[PDB]
């Protein structure tokens, strides 16, 4: 297989943001790490002015600004998920802007398992070292000397394996870390002093303490207060030597606090963000003998569910979201309307998480549009994307699956909302509680404060995107699959929904339904309802019949003239058929553990028989049939793989992995289609990911594959990567178990970058290359422009 | 109610006391190719962590073992698909950890106790002059997978991925907080719970507790790999399924398959005549800390995988009770065989002393049983 | 060449030493009816003068024998063709508690032949003691080869009668017996036709279907005639389950005990086996390990032997446990597994 991957839409989810003085000593700068992109803005009264955008050969996991002594402006430390560490500077000479690499290295350890709490990265306030927590029981120190250009690091063993959070303390004479850890006795706060000369830990400035059973956040309070603040599920405590304070406000018990930010340089005010979108202000009270007098928490308002916060200036706060649009809000002294002090100023689009999507020619102009189910919880919405213009349709609940029915001119959307047992009460008005017409399921078949998922099928108009109808499902029913097809010889078009009956006392569902609805004359009508003995994980129309997965079984159904589903054949697989794809008479079955199974339907024998199989233990998030021989999948550690289908039975019955690639994204959905008006590229598969990035995979001929592979290998020698990460290292299929180089895949972003280099660089890349004629710059420009045409 | 010392069966006291015992361990690189001597007469599918007692008496076997004790104490046990026409694709290495030499009743016999260590695939089999085969085998790696949420886990709520150690409410909270980020994907939380090592281990313990009424949690290993191998060693399943379980590299897949076997198994029938039901899965019970089923060696070097049950049916008792070489000290055995086909099924153990609990049970040899799966 | 002690198997020392020997013979009248306790677990055709070792564990039989030692120590072993049978007199006795249960091991000796009149349920058999039909010399009714020529001439000078004379028939049977008892002693075999014929019948590997016929013969002359006829007719032995696998031939039979080629021994679990000792056997696989535990021929180690075409236990292979012993190896084949041809 010879494939080609490009990015139609870059990642939109914000995974980190910091504020500092990066571009200039005066400019107030906001740095945003999304997934692999780094956006540097200059904060102004008018808002944000995008100054630069950079691409990293890695997923940014740590991103901090620090100013060592002797530097006029701040440097930027970035660690990636593959442990590429780098120290960068913003160099500008007139209109020219580029990011210099002051230092770089790889801080991976040959052995050691990643800590479950994840990568932690902190910088001492005096910039004497960088402390990284990547593996259990180890603490990596990178000295911050002026000549450590290779970022040489040394480990210090930690007696406490389960470290929750850790910070560097302010005001300490020597580098001191305060961290929260958990042992069987409970959760404790400890402090150490770091000795670089001795390369070890010394007893910390103040003693060990005991904190809330679920204390999980540490804040380092700058001078004059000093000390640390521990934030847990019920209480907020402050420690500084012998000094100790504690509060247990009731306004925070409803939701965990997961992000914070300091408003004042003295630490008098902090921002706090909860999981449900509440923004609080934490206040520290000053007394002069300077010591902290008292803590108090005041709810500020409601924002989009925050992944991170950063106070810019003049009461403007940037809220970085992964589940919704990022926000620029204003903090007002006077409460307004209900009493919220937060006034949203600006919004920034975020398509992630893209959990499902479809391709539809809404205008019939022969150009495809993409309809995606984006966001989660109150951030859920539909996004319509076309050649890149984006339209938004908020739902205020979680969309899960989407289908299109051209005959009735509507979309069917599986959705879920969260209700509190109180009868169950909805927390807000959402799409499923505000439809023009609605119905509730009724079938003979089959505490206080708890949360329950209420599922609905929403019929939504394709023109105005109004919720025409909302059908609520049975209590404790989980709608999993959704198709829109014509079955048998019936002329009617139906929505078909597969469900499961989920009970917390039951690990694996034992009951489920397949419900056939018909949408007509403004009402949704239940046309049929078939009970099954498992969860209907997936469903596909199959030559006018219905193929479905029920636990570990693949069942075939026919639409009898009396409008009922009648079993045709069963195939009892050992694996759970989560993923179910069809092409012609071939069926691809996959489960969550990377097992792939290719079967074929025999029209004459009327049964299923296995064609091929490939069982390799690894997490798999999606699958697709590229063609009759090659199958594309998304595999753990943000990878793409391509399996392929001898004269010997033992060999013809085995798929071989002919392609591997490291994408850097978690792919949720594949779908055949394209957004360009309808060649070296044959085929097209769009895919949508957790971070909101939309990508495209096409197939290439071996000649073109080799030409573009040589162009790649020649571009890597001219293109100056940021952080000096190597492209082959970046794109190597990576798993916690092993690492292989990329095979069978052409990085189309690197290829398309060929049009950004200068003419001398084009000549250098193209030198001694054979197009039989020696290739020149113009020919390769033609190649790359034709390749860019595909999207 | 039970009052038997469940640690007694695992000590294999019937093999004699004062057995020289070796400490230490020999482990091989996960992918290295090695050459290992094969013990011929072992028609058993050994599993890592399982204890194999042997009474070897052939001069070739005795000499090979005597050489082994002076070297790495590891030999090979091949998982034959066919008992006859030896044809093994997979196997496991057993490391001798107890050893005694004797000359009882006219010949020299070596009794050893070994324990399964590492699985492997059969790359080559070579006969040797002494008659002890040498197998060229590559060690098989035990793959470990991270949490399914590690890929999509949000950085902001990473710090919430630690739970206070500790029942329905606790597991509901564990599912709610561990798989919160399942909302970023296309599957629900209860789907990912079906692939969680901890939840699967707990669900398996909920049936190990049904078998062993007074099961102590501390006994079972606290990591999924050892737990899965231990559970696999004690399931009354035919050779096909045992080999299938043996070649599963993942601990999660092995746990899932073991759970499916436990849930689906209904009754155990005589293998020779498949139509007669000997017992049911609800009669099984654990008399030793190894589990319901364990391997024991009889006075003539034959290894039987005996499953203990409270009640059995369609069995004739033949011969006399005897406490000689009893595998369960304090009990007397009696040969039992199918009353439809007169094929040996196992023994009936009856307590010698009054007030012993249980007073009677049955030990059924695995090779003569067939589990029926719906 | 045989140097093994042929009186060792007869003592049945595998049953243990220090057995309470019961000395004193009891006999019933030649016609008188009797009631005798039948042992229900012995599926063997006992013969007068034949020794039967037993190992009883079941409580009912243990109690039966325990009370029977005090009274006449006679029980009944039925033929189980149960029409005919024999009376066995216990002459050695012991009780123990080996491996959990109380066990009584005994050695009895068949005494008299009886017809089964009735059985009442430990069964009690009402039976009739069949007499011994001993006949006077026919030639007197109406009135190394030189000695017998003088015999057949001078004794029958009053004359076919040689074919029916007790002395000449016994001599012919002895001639045909020397092939087996390589160490034959003229004093080893009994001096009368009755005991001689009973021993010969005891040591033949014939099938039960003919052992019953020999048992029901009441005349020693007829019993000798039948024994000679069968001895001449039989040639080879085959696996019973196959009926088409020869294991050994009559020329390989030899006598390792003074009782003859074949004798009955109990195994550690009370099962009685009539083992025939032969020099060579064919079509047999050896299973398991050699053991000297509970060996029926002291100084030898046994290994299980079974037919290699159906895996039916045929017997054991006894191998010497010390050089300088002869024979070094032989086979003990169980009667139930063998079929004559
Ligand atoms: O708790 C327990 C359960 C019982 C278990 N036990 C005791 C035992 C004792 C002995 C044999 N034998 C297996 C091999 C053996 C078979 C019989 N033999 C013939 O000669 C022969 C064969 C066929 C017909 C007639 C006689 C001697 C050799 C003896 C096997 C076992 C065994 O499994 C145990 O040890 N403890
Ligand atoms: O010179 C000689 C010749 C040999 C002869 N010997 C020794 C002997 C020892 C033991 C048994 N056994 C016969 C009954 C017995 C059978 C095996 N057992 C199971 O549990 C079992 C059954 C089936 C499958 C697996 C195990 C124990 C009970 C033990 C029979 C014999 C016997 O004939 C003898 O005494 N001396
Ligand atoms: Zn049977
Ligand atoms: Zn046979």
């Amino acid at each position: 297989s010879y494939n080609y991957v490009v990015t139609a839409q870059k990642p939109t989810a914000v995974n980190g943001c910091v504020t500092g003085h990066f571009t200039s000593a005066e400019d107030l700068n906001l740095l945003i790490a999304k997934n692999t992109r780094l956006e540097i803005y200059v904060v102004t009264a008018e808002g944000l002015r995008p100054v630069k955008e950079v691409g990293m050969y890695g997923k940014i996991a740590v991103m901090e600004l620090f100013r060592p002594k002797g530097e006029s402006k701040d440097l930027l430390f970035i660690l990636t998920a593959k442990y590429n560490a780098c120290i960068l500077e913003y160099k500008q000479s007139g209109e020219s802007i580029d990011i210099i690499t002051r230092a770089h290295g790889n801080v991976q350890d040959r052995i050691g398992r990643p800590s479950e709490t994840g990568i932690i990265g902190i910088i001492d306030p005096e910039c004497r070292m960088i402390g990284l927590r990547l593996y259990d029981g180890l603490f990596k120190v990178i000295p911050l000397d002026r000549d450590n250009k290779e970022l040489k690091a040394f480990n210090i063993r930690l007696e406490e394996l389960h470290v929750i959070d850790v910070k560097f303390l302010y005001g300490c004479q020597a580098p001191t870390i305060c961290f929260v850890y958990q042992d069987p006795q409970g959760r404790h706060v400890k402090t150490y002093e770091v000795s670089l000369r001795e390369k070890e830990f010394n007893k910390g400035p103040w003693k060990q303490e005991n904190v809330e059973a679920e204390a999980s956040m540490v804040i380092a309070v700058p001078e004059p207060f000093g000390g640390a603040i521990i934030i847990g599920q019920e209480s907020i405590t402050y420690h500084n030597g012998d000094k100790y304070l504690a509060i247990a406000p009731p306004i925070i018990k409803q939701s965990t606090i997961v992000c914070h930010n300091r408003v004042d340089p003295n630490g008098s005010r902090y921002l706090l963000g909860d999981m449900e979108g509440r923004l609080f202000m934490l206040l520290l009270e000053k007394e002069e003998q300077v010591t902290l007098k008292d803590l108090r928490v005041e709810l500020l308002g409601e924002t989009s569910i925050a992944e991170c916060l950063t106070y810019l200036d003049n009461g403007v706060v940037f809220v970085g979201s992964r589940l919704g649009d990022s926000q620029l809000v204003k903090l007002n002294v006077d409460s307004n309307e209900q009493g919220s002090y937060v006034v949203a100023m600006e919004t920034f689009t975020n398509l992630g998480p893209i959990v499902d999507m479809c391709v539809v020619d809404l205008e019939r102009q022969g150009q495809g549009q993409l309809v995606t189910c984006s966001g989660a919880f109150k951030e859920g919405s539909l996004r319509i994307i076309r050649n890149l213009h984006i339209r938004t349709v908020p739902l205020y609940e979680s969309p899960r699956k989407i289908c299109y029915q051209e005959v009735s001119q509507c979309f069917g959307v599986l959705s879920s909302r969260i209700e509190v047992q109180d009868g169950t009460t909805a927390l807000r008005p959402s799409a499923s509680t505000q439809a023009l017409s609605s119905s509730v399921s009724s079938s003979k078949l089959f505490s206080f404060g708890e949360e329950v998922e209420v599922h609905n099928l929403l019929i939504i108009d394709q023109h105005t995107f109004e919720v025409l109808h909302a059908h609520q499902f049975l209590q404790n029913e989980y709608a999993l699959s959704l198709v829109s097809c014509k079955l048998g010889k019936d002329p009617n078009t139906y929505f078909i929904v597969g469900t499961a009956m989920v009970y917390p006392e039951e690990a694996e569902p034992k009951q489920g339904r397949i419900v056939v609805f018909q949408y007509s004359d403004g009402k949704l009508q239940t046309v049929a309802e078939k009970e099954v003995k498992g969860a209907v994980y997936s469903m596909v129309e199959f030559n006018g019949k219905l193929l479905a997965s029920i636990n570990s079984t693949v069942r075939l159904y026919e639409w009898t003239t009396e409008k009922e589903l009648r079993t045709e054949c069963n195939h009892y697989n050992n694996i759970m058929a989560l993923y179910l794809k069809t092409k012609g008479d071939f069926i691809l079955v996959g489960d969550l553990m990377r097992s792939v199974l290719l079967l074929a339907y025999k029209p004459m024998e009327g049964n299923f028989e296995e064609i091929a199989r490939d069982f390799n233990p690894n997490w798999m998030s999606a699958v697709e049939i590229l063609d009759d021989d090659n199958f594309l999948g998304a595999e753990n550690a943000f990878n793409l793989f391509v399996c392929q289908k001898a004269t010997t039975d033992e060999e013809r019955q085995h798929l071989q992995e002919v392609g591997l690639f490291h994408l850097g994204e978690f792919v949720n959905v594949f779908c055949h289609g394209s957004l360009v008006m309808q060649t070296p590229t044959q085929g097209s598969v769009l895919f949508g990911t957790v971070n909101g990035m939309i990508g495209l995979v096409t197939s290439l001929s071996e000649s073109w594959y080799n030409l573009l592979l040589d162009m790649q290998n020649r571009l890597n020698k001219v293109i100056k990567s940021v952080g000096k990460i190597e492209h082959s290292f970046w794109r190597s299929f990576h798993t916690e178990r092993k690492t292989e180089p990329a095979t069978g895949f052409i990085d189309g972003d690197l290829i398309e970058s060929f049009l950004d280099i200068s003419r001398p660089k084009m000549q250098e890349v193209v030198a001694n290359l054979q197009y039989k004629r020696e290739a020149t710059a113009d020919d390769l420009i033609k190649v790359v422009e034709e390749l860019t045409r595909i999207h | 109610i039970i009052n038997f010392d469940t640690s007694l069966p695992t000590s294999h006291t019937y093999l004699g006391a004062d057995m020289e015992e070796f400490h230490g361990r020999t482990l091989h690189d996960d992918d290295s190719c090695q050459v290992i001597p094969v013990l011929p007469q072992v028609m058993m599918i050994l599993i890592p962590g399982q204890t194999l007692p042997l009474q070897l008496f052939h001069p070739q076997e005795v000499s090979m073992v005597r050489n082994l004790i002076q070297k790495d104490r590891t030999f090979a046990v091949l998982a034959y698909s066919n008992v006859q026409e030896r044809e093994a694709q997979f196997g496991t290495t057993a490391e001798i950890y107890a050893y005694r030499e004797e000359q009882d009743f006219g010949i020299e016999i070596v009794k050893v106790k070994a324990i399964g260590r590492q699985r492997f695939k059969v790359l080559e089999l070579r006969t040797q002059s002494d008659g002890i085969q040498q197998a060229k085998v590559q060690i098989l790696p035990e793959c470990v997978l991270p949490s399914t949420m590690s890929a999509v886990q949000l950085e902001s709520l990473n710090k919430c991925q630690i739970f206070p150690s500790k029942s329905y409410k606790w597991w509901q909270k564990y599912q709610k907080r561990k798989f919160h980020c399942a909302n970023l994907t296309s599957w629900p939380r209860w789907l990912y719970s079906l692939y969680d090592a901890e939840t699967l281990m707990d669900r398996i313990k909920k049936q190990l507790r049904e078998w062993d009424e007074n099961l102590k949690d501390d006994s079972l290993p606290s990591n999924p790999i050892d737990f899965s191998y231990r559970v696999a060693a004690c399931l009354p399943i035919d050779d096909v399924l045992r080999i299938q379980l043996l070649k599963i590299g993942s601990a999660i897949q092995r746990l899932r398959c073991e759970l499916d076997i436990m849930n689906k198994c209904t009754s155990l029938c005589c293998k020779q005549c498949q139509e007669t039901e000997i017992t049911t899965k609800n009669e099984i019970f654990s008399l030793s800390l190894c589990g319901p089923m364990a391997a024991y060696v009889n006075p003539h070097g034959y290894v039987h995988e005996t499953l203990t049950v409270y009640k059995a049916c369609n069995l004739n008792l033949i011969g006399r009770p005897s406490t000689e070489h009893s595998w369960f000290p304090g009990y007397a055995w009696t040969v039992a065989q199918c009353k439809i086909c007169a094929s040996h099924i196992g023994w009936k153990f009856t307590a010698t002393k009054k007030d012993m609990s249980p007073q009677k049970f049955w030990g059924l040899t695995r090779s003569a049983l067939l589990p029926t799966i719906p």
